[PDB]
């Protein structure tokens, strides 16, 4: 279950 | 007992070439259930493990939609990076992320944590309590504070908390029989000619699993823990590993020095 | 920032002459990840290999796991090389028997 990514690095 | 549910997804810049290879992974203690790889003809979350067969389509989209979309994620952010190195766009990358949680027994968290690192060097990470940023150098504590602002700490630790140990406890009841093989190790010792008139006692342990294994060679309880230069566990091939023991030993006198494995899955540790 | 790739090399199996096993070349410690690996034999190039367990340590270390479908004899003998950014020219394996 991979997680998602909005604050982009 | 306790496990680890954690993720390896890295990014690798082809600039010239066209695109970046993010290609994620999956563990269960240590065992890879499940693998994306963006430069395959079908990007395809495909099992690894057996026992995800099991679970359906329904799943198996839901998942390629987060993949690509980090893909972006991957991307977009990379580029903003050489802006920060000020490195000329050209030289190749690695972004690289972790993620997971690790569940007593008991059943509760145990412990969290997320890490993004570029180019290898450590460029941030949360903290234990999970809601602490731990950036690297300067170009990474901008980031730091950055999500600070939206965030970040109540985000991530939410998805851990609950959902990471959610479908972790759902992973081990469906690969259960599978997972919680405990290989057992097989005994072997081995002497060497070599030209110092001297012996070489080579403790040979094969097929066992999990790794974490502690090997020795003795004399009288007192453990021989200096001159035994042993190998890193490595990866036999089916899916048991193995690891070996040296001690440069001179004839006749060689009868005294004996060899110890320990490891989780025998009901007597074993004196060869 | 580059880690050298360290080259381990191993069978299956104790080796009896004859049996056909699976010769490995472990890597570990390579980074970046583009490495190229070739796997060896009096030097006439293996043609048959693999390419498994591309992740990464939390050394963000990448590895692999190579391995042909060699067959021991006394009087040959097996190798491994493999390429890596992070040197000057490519190191080259002999294996050793009873490693
Ligand atoms: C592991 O597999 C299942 C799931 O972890 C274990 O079953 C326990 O949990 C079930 C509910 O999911 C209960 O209904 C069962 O009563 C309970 N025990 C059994 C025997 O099903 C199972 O014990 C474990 N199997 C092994 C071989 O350890
Ligand atoms: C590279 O850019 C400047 C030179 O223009 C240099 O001083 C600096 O240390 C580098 N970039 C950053 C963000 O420090």
């Amino acid at each position: 279950q991979l997680s998602p990514f909005p604050f982009d690095l | 007992g306790p496990h680890s549910m954690r993720y390896f997804e890295t990014a690798v810049s082809r600039p010239g070439l066209g695109e970046p290879r993010y290609i994620s992974v999956g563990y269960v203690d240590n065992k890879e259930f499940v693998r994306f790889d963006s430069d395959a003809e079908n990007p395809r979350y495909e099992p690894q493990a057996p026992w995800m067969e099991q679970e359906g389509p329904e799943y198996w989209e839901r998942i390629t939609q987060i993949a690509k979309g980090q893909e972006q994620w991957f991307r977009v952010n990379l580029r903003t990076l050489l802006g920060y190195y000020n490195q000329s766009a050209g030289g190749t990358h690695t972004l690289q992320w972790m993620y997971g949680c690790d569940v007593g027994s008991d059943g509760r968290l145990l412990r969290g944590y997320e890490q993004f690192a570029y180019d290898g060097c450590d460029y941030i990470a949360l903290n234990e309590d999970l809601k602490t940023w731990t950036a690297a150098d300067m170009a990474a504590q901008i980031t730091r504070r950055k999500w600070e602002q939206a965030g970040a700490a109540e985000y991530y630790r939410a998805y851990l908390e609950g959902e990471c140990v959610e479908w972790l406890h759902r992973y081990l009841k469906n690969g259960n029989a599978t997972l919680l093989r405990t290989d057992s190790p097989k005994a072997h010792v081995t002497h060497h000619p070599r030209s110092k008139g001297e012996v070489t006692l080579r403790c040979w342990a094969l097929g066992f699993y999990p790794a974490d294994i502690t090997l020795t060679w003795q004399l009288n309880g007192e453990e021989l823990t200096q001159d035994m230069e042993l190998v890193e566990t490595r990866p036999a091939g089916d899916g048991t590993f193995q690891k070996w023991a040296s001690v440069v030993v001179p004839l006749g006198k060689e009868q005294n020095y004996t060899c110890r494995v320990y490891h989780e899955g025998l009901p007597e540790p074993l004196t060869l | 920032i580059q880690k050298t790739p360290q080259i381990q090399v191993y069978s299956r199996h104790p080796p009896e002459n004859g049996k056909p096993n699976i010769l490995n070349c472990y890597v570990t410690q390579f980074h970046p990840p583009h490495i190229e690996i070739q796997m060896l034999k009096n030097g006439k190039k293996i043609p048959k290999v693999e390419m498994s367990d591309m992740s990464f340590s939390k050394d963000w270390s990448f590895y692999i796991l190579a391995h042909t479908e060699f067959t021991p004899t006394e009087t040959d003998t097996y190798a491994c090389r493999v390429k890596h950014d992070s040197m000057a020219e490519p190191k080259t394996v002999y294996w050793d028997r009873d490693m």
